[PDB]
């Protein structure tokens, strides 16, 4: 443990587990999500992996993972799943962050398929934040905008308290996952 | 994303010029912009990697009667922001004439910053309301800023017209002001001036520098509001999410202010909880009930200490409820920053949407109710006549309050299936 | 106000189930989401 | 000694003012974290929060001690000590049953 | 659980400042209130934990032509006790009508510091019967917190009016306020300047400062009469348990004061009993009995030592009895202060309910029929006769407090059940 510590790191990558798998980084998540926005929103019969994989960069960079040894954003890499009909873009997607060399005595194949199980939960649940915050966007947009008759409160007021019932519940859920799982 | 910071008058600029300093020693930047050796960060939030190695902050620079703005300009904190975009009152008609008739650069200033960032996340104005130099050009400029884009937030940090005072046309530049944050705003933050003044007169013993001691603690609130989003967490990394929950609809998006250290110049979550759930620790000073509460804390915080901090809180109802569903203090963990003093180093703020701003709305209302029976403190300024002959400004400005108290009435009330 | 009754319906029942649930730690999710007790006393909300 | 015996009654103050309400309540009305939750509260208002073993006390709801030689969450409410390996040379179950009786009496 | 303290007058502002430098030196706090490192104790009784790591009291100050309270104002105990409430004589009746003209704000003031604690158990107010400046509001605002807050204690500590004096309304603002003490309090420690004035010219040769050393007796008996009460025991670590044995019944609440070394400037328990017992270390000086007596002991006390000193005190019978009943002399043990002065190691205290207060009630009450009878005396004081043209509430208070003898002599029967 003094060796394979000052030649590889089994500390920066589990640490790096919990930020591009676990979703831990964050200021990451957001950007490569909002680049990456069309194509999860599509099937994937106009997707190849190629594409998607070369997405992440700019992200990266873009983002404050740039100051992070460039090994650690190697490993870092795309996949994507198996497809057959009856594709989605929220079941046939994935990140991964692979293991290669004598680190790899840490994590066994089982273990990173289930730290890919935890992924794709964890994603479906990052999705739905940002279209509830469509939603709010499009509400604070819609009582600016179109106002200038009073013809437009019922509904309008309505579904703006429609809103904030699932804001409430999903914010605070997001925070449990982070604050606790 | 990213924010892109607005200041304007003097009082704007004086709260600019602070919290930009004070972000300056917080992140690992010189007064030039030269790059520390110390520095789970972010550095792309107010500033822009700029050109010469300076982490140049995006702000936009208007002068409205410079006096403090020529002492912002012989400064150190010059060489850290200034894109050279400076371009030149006492009254609201005045500064909002001021800033209709040269609306297209300052646009064009503003487009150029836009251009400038790769991403936006909503545009944070340093106003004071009822200032004279901040007052009519912010109001003007919120119009402006609102009708062109309509895709992004809009920010106001505000303070309460109330110092203790002389200007008599205060009450009607605070009310057309407030009728342009009511209805060309998402989110406005409001603090007191005479609460800070308090707070400042208590924890020392100043009496004349007050207006730099309140710079120095908006400019703490102001960066501890968003050490969330310039330090990666995992929720309020942009502004909407921390702006979404406090506020329920489009009417009440005024947010409390609060943070539970009043002193900067061991302990734990839980004694800090009870310590801001008081009202006497809040930075604001019937049924008056909170719609929403938001606390963030940054610390050395053992994880379980917040969740039975949490169960205390519950049972001991020492917060403010909400009839209408279920909206409470959420418990948000924020990282301690690098280079920031070690005293109170469990530290949370809270920002919370609460009905007793209704009372202080209504106490300048009943002011200018009271000016406005008299028809004697209109002073027959000139832009005022010249900007509306008939006032009827003032009466939709009125209708508007009167229609936001109204929907804080209606908000306190079990049913709000009732509106206003 | 069909898809809010729905929703509050659904939410009730969200609550109910994970305060018969296995390991605290599951439990511990019930009373953020749900502090004020405007919802759950009973089968119907509050 | 210090709870049980009340060498502090500063930690009794409080939780009888606090809780006087929510113990009269029949003990099968009452919720077993709610106590807890209240205890918690009263043990930081006390100065026996700047004592290190604070951490033991605990929520165990006992039927009677009039039976041989409560109803309500009063005087069926107890705490529980928890000992560690080397101490059950010394402190027992026989006699942590029979302190529990004492502080009830009291 | 937690005291707020109020203090009136001067001679109130007197006793409470010298009671809070007092109690200042014995917790580990220093004059601004920065934390020991000596510190089974609480500091939550009078002290807020305050919002700048100072433990500040919750004091009531109030000032009324301040001459003594302009030197309180600046001294380094003002640093330890200010939160900013200090808000504006020679007769009852200017005071009780200067109290009741702005009896608003300062119950604002009582209403904050209500707020200010988490928990209250009582009031406990620094007062000087017929002292002038104390007398007349201390009745009006005792009248106020009785009726306003009916659920809690009312603690006056007071002295008997006789300093071997001019003033000569002095019998009537007495008479008027102890219509007050019997009618709106719920429990009265009274002491008497003579008796304080007579040991003070004994234990030393001073006969100028009377007053300061007075202060040092009042303050000392102050903080040892609340040690149960701030340090943890096993009863009266609230206020009620200890005014509970004491009182019988509500017209007897006037508690004498004893301490058994006059001395600070070995012994053992069985001891200093028999040296309290006698009515020359009272510092209060037919048939009269006590009706109940309790004492608090604090030192290194061997337990067995209580127990057989009280079996003498039983069979030399040298404490005055009950008949109608059993309350007796009770042994409490309480826990020895850090940083106090090592004299008396053993130490103890009573407080006792007497019929011979009586004595010196109807001694008073002679005096004001005599200056009553001759009617040369009432000296046409405006606010007198303005404040009750007719000067009925005389009489009145002069009934209360004749059935007061009467309950007291009554209560000296073996009958009590025939009443006054």
């Amino acid at each position: 443990l003094d060796v394979l510590n000052k030649k590889y790191s089994l500390l920066d990558h589990m640490q790096a587990m919990r930020r591009y798998l676990l979703l831990g980084q964050g200021d990451f998540i957001r950007h490569l999500m909002d680049l990456l926005k069309p194509e999860l929103v599509r099937p994937a019969t106009t997707l190849y992996q190629h594409n998607l994989t070369g997405i992440l960069e700019t992200a990266v960079r873009a983002t404050n993972a740039q100051f992070d040894s460039p090994e650690i954003l190697r490993r870092l890499d795309v996949r994507l799943l198996e497809v057959s009909p009856g594709d989605t873009g929220w079941d046939v997607f994935s990140l991964d962050y692979h293991v290669d060399g004598p680190i790899a005595t840490v994590f066994t194949r089982e273990c990173m398929s289930h730290y890919l199980r935890v992924f794709n939960f964890l994603w479906r649940a990052k999705r739905m934040e940002y279209i509830l915050t469509d939603i709010r966007k499009g509400h604070m947009c819609n009582a600016k905008l179109l106002r200038n008759m009073p013809e437009f409160s019922g509904v309008l007021h309505q579904c703006h308290i429609l809103a904030s019932e699932m804001v409430h519940f999903i914010h605070q859920m997001q925070y449990y996952i982070t604050f606790e799982v | 994303r990213e924010i892109i910071t607005l200041q304007l008058g003097q009082c704007g600029n004086q709260i600019g010029f602070e919290f930009w300093k004070q972000l300056c020693a917080e992140h690992g930047i010189s007064p030039e912009g030269i790059v520390e050796e110390f520095a789970t960060d972010r550095k792309d939030v107010f500033f822009y990697q700029a050109d010469d190695e300076h982490y140049i902050p995006r702000a936009v620079l208007l002068d409205l009667e410079p006096r403090v703005i020529h002492s912002i300009l012989n400064s150190p904190y010059a060489k850290l922001y200034n894109p050279e975009n400076i371009y030149l009152g006492n009254n609201w008609a005045s500064g909002f004439s001021q800033g209709e008739k040269i609306h297209e650069d300052i646009f064009d200033i503003i487009d150029r910053e836009a251009d400038g960032s790769d991403s936006l996340e909503g545009f944070v104005l340093c106003h004071s309301i009822a200032g004279g130099t901040g007052s009519g050009l912010g109001s003007y400029l919120l119009e402006r800023l609102n009708d062109r884009y309509p895709k992004k937030l809009v920010q106001t940090y505000s303070v309460f017209p109330n110092q203790d005072e002389d200007v008599v046309v205060q009450p009607y530049n605070s009310l057309l002001t407030l009728k342009r944050l009511t209805q060309n705003a998402d989110c406005v933050v409001v603090l007191d001036n005479t609460a800070l003044n308090r707070i400042a007169t208590d924890r020392l013993h100043i009496q004349n520098p007050s207006f730099s001691q309140i710079n120095q603690l908006v400019s703490t609130i102001m960066s501890a509001s968003t050490t969330t989003l310039r330090y990666p967490g995992y929720m309020n990394n942009d502004l909407i999410g921390l702006i979404a929950s406090l506020i329920p609809t489009p009417r009440l998006h005024f947010l409390m202010t609060g943070y539970t250290p009043l002193t900067t110049d061991k302990t734990t979550v839980l004694d800090v909880m009870r310590r801001l759930l008081q009202p006497k620790n809040v930075m604001v000073s019937t049924n008056h009930c909170y719609i929403a509460i938001l606390n963030i804390i940054q610390g050395e915080v053992d994880p379980t200490q917040v969740h039975k901090s949490l169960q205390r809180i519950r049972e001991r109802k020492l917060a403010n409820f909400i009839p209408w569903g279920p909206a409470s203090i959420q418990v948000a963990l924020s990282r301690k920053s690098p280079y920031l003093p070690s005293a109170h180093r469990v530290s949370g703020l809270m920002m919370a949407n609460h009905t007793s701003i209704s009372s202080l709305f209504e106490r300048t209302c009943r002011q200018y109710d009271k000016l406005r029976k008299r028809e004697a403190f209109l002073e027959q300024f000139r832009k005022e006549d010249m900007f509306k002959d008939n006032f009827d400004e003032m009466d939709t400005s009125r209708e508007i309050v009167q229609q936001l108290i109204d929907e804080y009435h209606a908000a306190t009330r079990p049913d709000y299936i009732s509106w206003g | 106000r069909i898809l809010t009754h729905f929703y509050q319906g659904i939410v009730q029942q969200f609550l109910v189930l994970l305060t018969t649930s296995s390991d605290e730690s599951l439990r511990f999710l019930s009373f953020r989401l749900d502090f004020n007790e405007h919802y759950k006393a009973r089968e119907p909300r509050l | 000694k210090r709870y049980f015996l009340m060498d502090q009654g500063d930690f009794f103050v409080h939780f009888m003012d606090l809780a006087e309400e929510e113990l009269r309540k029949p003990v099968e009305d009452i919720t077993p974290p709610r106590l807890e939750a209240l205890l918690e509260l009263a043990l930081r208002m006390s100065t026996a929060n700047t004592d290190p073993f604070k951490d033991d006390l605990k929520i165990d709801l006992m039927p009677h001690d009039l039976i041989t030689q409560a109803l309500s969450g009063l005087e069926a409410f107890s705490f529980d000590y928890i000992v560690k390996w080397p101490l059950s040379l010394i402190i027992n179950r026989k006699a942590l049953t029979r302190y529990q009786m004492l502080f009830r009496h009291m």
